[PDB]
Protein backbone atom coordinates (compact mmCIF):
# COMPACT_ATOMS: atom_id res chain seq x y z
CA UNK A 1 0.00 0.00 0.00
CA UNK A 2 0.60 3.48 -0.86
CA UNK A 3 1.84 5.92 2.16
CA UNK A 4 2.63 3.08 4.57
CA UNK A 5 5.19 3.83 6.73
CA UNK A 6 3.84 7.54 7.41
CA UNK A 7 0.20 5.87 8.70
CA UNK A 8 2.32 3.12 10.54
CA UNK A 9 4.06 6.05 12.29
CA UNK A 10 0.71 8.54 12.41
CA UNK A 11 -0.85 5.31 14.56
CA UNK A 12 2.05 4.80 16.88
CA UNK A 13 0.85 8.08 17.63
CA UNK A 14 -2.20 7.10 18.31
CA UNK A 15 -1.88 4.47 20.76
CA UNK A 16 0.63 7.13 22.65
CA UNK A 17 -1.84 9.54 22.97
CA UNK A 18 -4.39 6.88 23.96
CA UNK A 19 -2.71 5.78 27.20
CA UNK A 20 -2.04 9.75 27.99
CA UNK A 21 -5.79 10.25 28.19
CA UNK A 22 -6.47 7.38 30.39
CA UNK A 23 -8.48 5.77 27.40
CA UNK A 24 -6.73 2.57 27.24
CA UNK A 25 -6.50 0.48 23.98
CA UNK A 26 -7.49 -2.39 25.43
CA UNK A 27 -10.92 -0.71 25.73
CA UNK A 28 -10.98 0.23 22.03
CA UNK A 29 -9.39 -3.10 20.55
CA UNK A 30 -11.83 -6.19 20.50
CA UNK A 31 -9.95 -9.70 19.13
CA UNK A 32 -11.51 -11.90 16.05
CA UNK A 33 -10.16 -14.96 15.20
CA UNK A 34 -7.60 -15.67 12.50
CA UNK A 35 -8.50 -14.74 9.03
CA UNK A 36 -7.98 -17.83 6.19
CA UNK A 37 -10.14 -15.83 3.19
CA UNK A 38 -10.19 -12.19 1.70
CA UNK A 39 -11.60 -11.07 -1.25
CA UNK A 40 -10.75 -7.77 -2.90
CA UNK A 41 -11.80 -4.87 -4.54
CA UNK A 42 -9.35 -1.81 -5.23
CA UNK A 43 -8.76 -0.52 -1.76
CA UNK A 44 -12.16 -2.82 0.15
CA UNK A 45 -11.60 -6.27 1.40
CA UNK A 46 -13.74 -8.75 3.40
CA UNK A 47 -11.67 -10.79 5.75
CA UNK A 48 -12.84 -13.88 6.70
CA UNK A 49 -11.59 -15.30 10.50
CA UNK A 50 -12.67 -18.18 12.88
CA UNK A 51 -14.45 -17.64 15.97
CA UNK A 52 -14.65 -20.77 17.76
CA UNK A 53 -13.27 -24.52 17.15
CA UNK A 54 -9.99 -25.15 16.26
CA UNK A 55 -7.77 -23.45 13.28
CA UNK A 56 -7.68 -26.35 10.88
CA UNK A 57 -11.62 -26.69 10.74
CA UNK A 58 -11.55 -24.60 8.05
CA UNK A 59 -11.62 -24.77 4.02
CA UNK A 60 -9.08 -21.95 2.52
CA UNK A 61 -9.34 -21.39 -0.98
CA UNK A 62 -5.28 -21.40 -1.55
CA UNK A 63 -5.53 -25.14 -3.09
CA UNK A 64 -2.09 -25.38 -1.92
CA UNK A 65 -2.77 -26.05 1.73
CA UNK A 66 -6.11 -26.17 2.34
CA UNK A 67 -6.08 -26.03 5.69
CA UNK A 68 -4.03 -23.50 7.87
CA UNK A 69 -2.07 -22.77 11.21
CA UNK A 70 -1.56 -19.60 13.30
CA UNK A 71 1.21 -17.36 13.01
CA UNK A 72 2.53 -14.97 15.29
CA UNK A 73 5.59 -12.79 15.00
CA UNK A 74 8.25 -14.43 17.32
CA UNK A 75 9.59 -11.36 18.32
CA UNK A 76 6.58 -10.63 20.80
CA UNK A 77 5.96 -14.24 21.70
CA UNK A 78 6.99 -14.13 25.63
CA UNK A 79 6.77 -17.86 27.24
CA UNK A 80 5.89 -18.05 30.80
CA UNK A 81 6.51 -21.24 32.37
CA UNK A 82 10.08 -21.97 31.25
CA UNK A 83 10.65 -18.20 32.10
CA UNK A 84 8.95 -18.32 35.88
CA UNK A 85 10.65 -21.86 35.82
CA UNK A 86 7.93 -23.65 37.34
CA UNK A 87 9.71 -27.52 36.58
CA UNK A 88 6.48 -28.35 35.03
CA UNK A 89 5.85 -30.18 31.89
CA UNK A 90 4.57 -28.95 28.50
CA UNK A 91 0.94 -30.59 28.24
CA UNK A 92 -1.75 -28.40 27.29
CA UNK A 93 -1.27 -24.59 27.41
CA UNK A 94 -3.43 -21.85 27.23
CA UNK A 95 -2.49 -18.43 25.41
CA UNK A 96 -3.35 -14.88 26.07
CA UNK A 97 -2.68 -11.78 24.38
CA UNK A 98 -1.66 -9.14 26.71
CA UNK A 99 -0.82 -5.12 26.42
CA UNK A 100 1.88 -3.72 28.66
CA UNK A 101 1.11 0.22 29.55
CA UNK A 102 3.48 2.55 30.95
CA UNK A 103 2.64 5.90 31.92
CA UNK A 104 5.12 8.88 31.91
CA UNK A 105 3.85 11.98 30.47
CA UNK A 106 5.12 12.92 26.98
CA UNK A 107 7.68 9.95 27.61
CA UNK A 108 5.43 6.78 27.38
CA UNK A 109 5.13 3.36 25.13
CA UNK A 110 3.28 0.58 24.60
CA UNK A 111 4.52 -3.16 25.14
CA UNK A 112 2.45 -5.76 23.03
CA UNK A 113 3.63 -9.89 24.09
CA UNK A 114 2.00 -13.09 23.37
CA UNK A 115 1.82 -14.97 26.21
CA UNK A 116 1.24 -18.33 26.52
CA UNK A 117 1.35 -20.98 29.89
CA UNK A 118 -0.88 -23.49 32.04
CA UNK A 119 -1.44 -20.94 34.57
CA UNK A 120 -5.62 -20.25 34.22
CA UNK A 121 -5.09 -17.01 36.52
CA UNK A 122 -2.18 -14.46 35.38
CA UNK A 123 -2.60 -12.08 38.43
CA UNK B 1 -92.12 5.62 -38.67
CA UNK B 2 -88.58 4.74 -37.25
CA UNK B 3 -86.74 1.15 -36.38
CA UNK B 4 -84.82 1.28 -33.39
CA UNK B 5 -81.22 0.35 -33.55
CA UNK B 6 -80.31 -2.48 -31.75
CA UNK B 7 -76.76 -3.45 -30.90
CA UNK B 8 -75.04 -6.34 -28.74
CA UNK B 9 -72.07 -5.36 -27.12
CA UNK B 10 -70.13 -8.36 -27.82
CA UNK B 11 -70.26 -7.63 -31.27
CA UNK B 12 -68.12 -4.73 -30.39
CA UNK B 13 -64.67 -4.33 -30.22
CA UNK B 14 -64.50 -2.73 -27.19
CA UNK B 15 -65.18 -6.19 -25.66
CA UNK B 16 -61.50 -7.57 -26.23
CA UNK B 17 -60.32 -5.05 -23.45
CA UNK B 18 -62.42 -6.91 -20.73
CA UNK B 19 -63.46 -10.52 -19.84
CA UNK B 20 -66.95 -10.43 -18.87
CA UNK B 21 -68.76 -13.42 -16.76
CA UNK B 22 -72.30 -13.65 -15.80
CA UNK B 23 -72.33 -14.20 -11.73
CA UNK B 24 -75.88 -14.84 -10.14
CA UNK B 25 -74.94 -14.46 -6.79
CA UNK B 26 -73.45 -11.13 -6.71
CA UNK B 27 -76.10 -9.62 -5.01
CA UNK B 28 -74.54 -11.80 -2.04
CA UNK B 29 -70.91 -11.77 -1.54
CA UNK B 30 -69.31 -9.23 0.48
CA UNK B 31 -66.35 -7.51 -0.80
CA UNK B 32 -64.21 -10.33 -2.77
CA UNK B 33 -60.75 -10.22 -3.31
CA UNK B 34 -57.66 -11.63 -5.49
CA UNK B 35 -54.75 -12.92 -5.10
CA UNK B 36 -51.48 -12.39 -7.26
CA UNK B 37 -47.96 -14.20 -6.25
CA UNK B 38 -44.95 -12.86 -8.19
CA UNK B 39 -41.58 -13.74 -8.08
CA UNK B 40 -38.66 -11.09 -9.71
CA UNK B 41 -35.72 -12.50 -11.02
CA UNK B 42 -32.09 -11.45 -10.53
CA UNK B 43 -28.53 -11.19 -11.46
CA UNK B 44 -25.64 -12.38 -9.16
CA UNK B 45 -22.93 -9.92 -8.26
CA UNK B 46 -19.49 -10.08 -7.57
CA UNK B 47 -16.98 -8.66 -5.53
CA UNK B 48 -17.12 -7.41 -1.83
CA UNK B 49 -20.62 -6.77 -0.83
Amino acid sequence: DRRTAARLERFATVLRAMIRSHVFPHRALHVLGGLLGHVTQDRLASVTCVARGDQEAARTNDMAARRSQVHVPACALMDVDRELRLGGDDGLRFAYLVFVYTQRHRREALRVHVAVSRLPELG
Amino acid sequence: CSTLSLVRFLELGLSVACVCTKFPELSYVAEGTIQFEVQQPMIARDGPH
